[PDB]
């Protein structure tokens, strides 16, 4: 039963201190090799932190004095410190081990942990905005028509959208948020639904943020011109 | 000027062991950067690489067939001997022992590593028969006047073994359209060849034709004399 | 100091293909080097170690190979699981030598399809607090090239653009695009038209999609 | 790594310097007599250890090393392997990856006796000259004669 | 294990023209690891290059070679008909090391008319319980050339040899020898022998019959 799980993430402002913890199960942390490496969000992986069983630590040259490692032997765990964090310590955090498989695979990863959410930003926790994106006045067009809802300025993720209440879910498009210059947030969920519904069936749009409790329920209905 | 000559028995019986010895002289086992190797060659196939032997005593063998593979050195006396056990009917072969030497200057760059002269090679046949005499067939010309000026005849040898049989014509004083085809061996691990000469069709009965044939291992010298034969 | 470069960046293949994947570095490093997959929503797994041995509980339809600055990962038959981003990464210089590579992503191959356009002109609401914003939305369409230039007033746009797409859906494997200009009510009031001009493989000539604010 | 002051898996599993290190070390790349054109794997090096080594410390056991909380009997597992590897030499390796042929020297001088040290230079004989002299330590000022 | 392949199989040529060979790895080495060798008829082979880009002691430069990744080339730009042997590709880069198949260098010629000779078996070899009827083809111009023994117009397969020789150093042409052997009641059974050839030379096969009754 090898396992390795993550603990400790979240978001923290600029600059400050944070703490990662890793919990081993079936390994030694005190007589095995141990490595931190963090992934920015959709770029690729990129070593951080290397501990060996006798107490020897490395650390990468954008890290190195501000990233500490530590071991605990009664709780089976490992530390990690983090000090004068950065926007560019906005990752995703993966406790591995080194050097293990079974056929003596010498400094592969052959064991990770599920990893742990690093937000390092200052953008004011606040609540979303929710616009209508309606159909352009047409006939038929084939009998194809889109519509959609249009989210913006909010912080953090995520935000969860949903459509008559669950009634609509065929042809939704829900498109990953892009983080803006301003430092919030915003999306679009669209979907695409024949001309003809537009006049008898309700449309319901529903957006819900969990860290500011915003709950907006709203409706989208076509206009005149 | 290195020299490397082959030895050791060359007529072997199946399932007993083979062991050949190569004798060198122009360099020494302890130079840095000398070894020995053991390659065998099957007639008419590719080349086989056997075995290597480095000057600190590191060995290196065919994986396939380390299981009958042995390699010893013999620095005073400068011998490398090479043994085979469970000899196959399949190995016959002819076997090569070769120098072998790399290439670095002042700086351990390795310019590539290659096998520079070799030795003479002793072929090696493994098959379970006793030596017996040639028999020789003369194969003489077809009842032709002319035929344009041209006609051919000669000698069939058959049933011998070991390999080889020398055969010459007029004890060699012929050399004009000699044509003597290589030895196949048959199902019964028996052997034969054709030694055919070409002739004018008016010197078919001006001149008496003999075809000699010598088989060291049977020690056998046996001449034929060909003459056109009627109907 | 080393870098790995992986070819292709991306690759597009069906079920039951051969898919032969490079990686290159800048310099010699034997067969330090190992072979990881890793899907979307979940931490890398190790597939092939020292480049050549098959790791325990990895299936053996793939297979590793190469030396030096080459290494080569192929696959015989490709399972409808074996879709997610594989990874080269090498542990050649000792003490803070761990670097990785870039990284190929392989996805369904398929037909071409075209995309349909729609547009959402800035609502009223959203200009009540003096904020525009204007979407151009392309969907159904494979594979995911294309390019999208925007028109205000006639006149070429750029640095304005914020696009997102849409990974391939379960059933038809093709991307959802949706570009957004954003912009302030006194920028919007003074131009009256504006358009998007969209241009796809699967497309004979370039699409438009224009509106005039004045007319609607 | 094979200097005061250092940290890896040579420096701490393998071969440990004292931080007051007397004498000094010489090494020289032996390419060209430790690589084979097959590979040389006959050099071994300690991967796994519990704890580093103290200073002049040797250590020759090969007990199977544990990496879990299961002890195996001896048998090697999923957790349970070898504590020395062998190097990948060969001889089109990159240099950094090549063999090296290293001696380090300590010079210890006790209570007992001095024994260990270098030549000394001696300078010619002149005579029927005052100079200053240094016969063995005895040292003096004269002239120099031959005797009876 | 890594396999080494030549290209072309054979590769025949005339005296003053350029030759090129090539050896492909199945799998990716370092160029220092590969070499090529030269082995004449009846003779052992010798070093001819070592590292893909050396040439070794007295190798005279016409002989040069390129390559990298898993294919090599060989380049010879004025040959002449001291060099018509076979040349083999070897490599280095893991246990066991391996020679390519050889690539044999033949010297071109115009096509010659063969001969074809019937030689039945004699009387010294009509005693002994086993005969043996040889039909020579001499004279032919490529190696290449199909004989088919019958017996009775009835077309045998699969007992009977063939020998073949090395090619002629005055004529570029080549020798062939078919042999037929059968036993005493397997050649009294029958009247008839014969040998038919075809060739690229030839217009139309050619069968040469003989009858053992008749003569």
């Amino acid at each position: 039963e090898v396992q390795l799980v993550e603990s400790g993430g979240g978001l923290v402002q600029p600059g400050g201190s944070l703490r990662l913890s890793c919990a081993a199960s079936e390994i030694t942390v005190s007589s095995n090799y141990m490595n931190w490496v963090r992934q920015a969000p959709g770029k690729g992986l990129e070593w951080v932190s290397v501990v060996y069983p006798g107490g020897s630590t490395f650390y990468t040259d954008s890290v190195k004095g501000r990233f500490t490692i530590s071991r605990d032997n009664s709780k089976n765990t490992l530390y990690l410190q983090m000090n004068s964090l950065r926007a560019e310590d906005t990752a995703v955090y993966y406790c591995a081990r080194e050097s293990g498989g079974f056929p003596l695979a010498e400094g592969a990863f052959d064991i990770w942990g599920q990893g742990t959410m690093v937000t390092v930003s200052s953008a004011s926790t606040k609540g979303p905005s929710v616009f209508p994106l309606a159909p352009s006045s047409k006939s038929t067009s084939g009998g194809t028509a889109a519509l959609g809802c249009l989210v913006k300025d909010y912080f953090p993720e995520p935000v969860t959208v949903s459509w008559n209440s669950g009634a609509l879910t065929s042809g939704v498009h829900t498109f990953p948020a892009v983080l803006q210059s301003s430092g919030l947030y915003s999306l679009s969920s669209v979907v695409t639904v024949p001309s003809s519904s537009l006049g008898t069936q309700t449309y319901i749009c529903n957006v819900n943020h969990k860290p500011s409790n915003t709950k907006v329920d709203k409706r989208v209905e076509p206009k005149s011109c | 000027q290195i020299t490397l000559k082959e030895s050791g028995p060359t007529l072997v019986k199946p399932t007993q062991t083979l062991t050949l010895t190569c004798t060198f002289s122009g360099f020494s086992l302890s130079t840095s950067g000398v070894g020995v190797a053991w390659i065998r060659q099957p007639p008419g196939k590719a080349l086989e690489w056997l075995a290597l032997i480095y000057w600190d005593n590191d060995k290196r063998s065919s994986p396939s067939l380390n299981n009958r593979l042995t390699i010893t050195k013999d620095t005073s006396k400068n011998q490398v001997v090479l043994t085979m056990t469970n000899m196959d009917p399949e190995d016959t072969a002819t076997y090569y022992c070769a120098h072998f030497f790399s290439h670095y200057d002042s700086s351990n760059y390795y310019y590539g590593s290659w096998f520079d002269p070799w030795g003479q090679g002793t072929l090696v046949t493994v098959s379970s028969a006793s030596t017996k005499g040639p028999s020789v067939f003369p194969l003489a010309p077809s009842s032709k006047s002319t035929s344009g000026g041209t006609a051919a005849l000669g000698c069939l040898v058959k049933d011998y073994f070991p390999e080889p049989v020398t055969v010459s014509w007029n004890s060699g004083a012929l050399t004009s359209g000699v044509h003597t085809f290589p030895a196949v061996l048959q199902s019964s691990g028996l052997y034969s060849l054709s030694s055919v000469v070409t002739v004018p069709s008016s010197s078919l009965g001006t001149q008496t034709y003999i075809c000699n044939v010598n088989h060291k291992p049977s020690n056998t010298k046996v001449d034929k004399r060909v003459e056109p034969k009627s109907c | 100091d080393i870098q790995m470069t992986q070819s292709p960046s991306s690759l597009s293949a069906s079920v039951g293909d051969r898919v032969s994947i490079t990686c290159r570095a800048s310099q010699s490093i034997s067969t330090h080097l190992h072979w990881y997959q890793q899907k979307p929503g979940k931490a890398p797994k190790l597939l092939i170690s020292a480049a050549s041995t098959l790791q325990s509980g990895v299936p053996s339809r793939f297979s590793g190979s190469g030396s030096g600055t080459d290494f080569t990962l192929t696959i015989t038959s490709l399972q409808p699981e074996d879709f997610a981003t594989y990874y080269c990464q090498q542990s050649y210089s000792t003490p803070r030598g761990l670097s990785f590579g870039g990284g190929t992503k392989v996805e369904i191959k398929r037909t071409v399809a075209a995309p349909s356009v729609f547009i959402f002109p800035p609502s009223d609401e959203q200009l009540k607090s003096g904020t525009a914003s204007v979407v151009c939305l392309l969907n159904n369409f494979y594979p995911r090239e294309a390019k999208v230039q925007w028109k205000v007033d006639n006149a070429l746009q750029s640095g304005n653009s914020q696009e997102s797409v849409t990974e391939q859906d379960s059933k038809d494997s093709t991307y959802s695009l949706s570009s957004t200009l954003t912009l302030s009510k006194a920028d919007y009031e003074k131009h009256k038209v504006y358009a998007c001009e969209v241009t796809h493989q699967g497309l004979s000539s370039p699409v438009t999609k224009s509106f005039n604010r004045g007319e609607c | 790594q094979i200097a005061p002051g250092q940290t890896g898996k040579i420096a701490d599993y393998n071969y440990k310097l004292p931080d007051d290190f007397t004498g000094c070390v010489i090494a020289w790349n032996s390419n060209n007599l430790d690589s084979k054109v097959g590979g040389n794997y006959n050099y071994l090096y300690r991967l796994f250890r519990k704890s580093n080594l103290k200073p002049f410390e040797r250590d020759i056991s090969t007990e199977i090393y544990q990496a879990g909380s299961t002890p195996c009997n001896g048998v090697e597992g999923f957790n349970c392997y070898f504590p020395l590897q062998s190097y990948g030499f060969q001889p089109t390796n990159g240099v950094g990856y090549q063999p090296y042929r290293v001696v380090v020297l300590s010079f210890e001088l006790l209570h007992a006796p001095a024994t260990v040290c270098g030549p000394k230079k001696s300078t010619n004989l002149v005579k029927n000259k005052c100079v200053n002299f240094n016969f063995n330590g005895l040292t003096g000022t004269g002239v120099l004669t031959e005797s009876n």
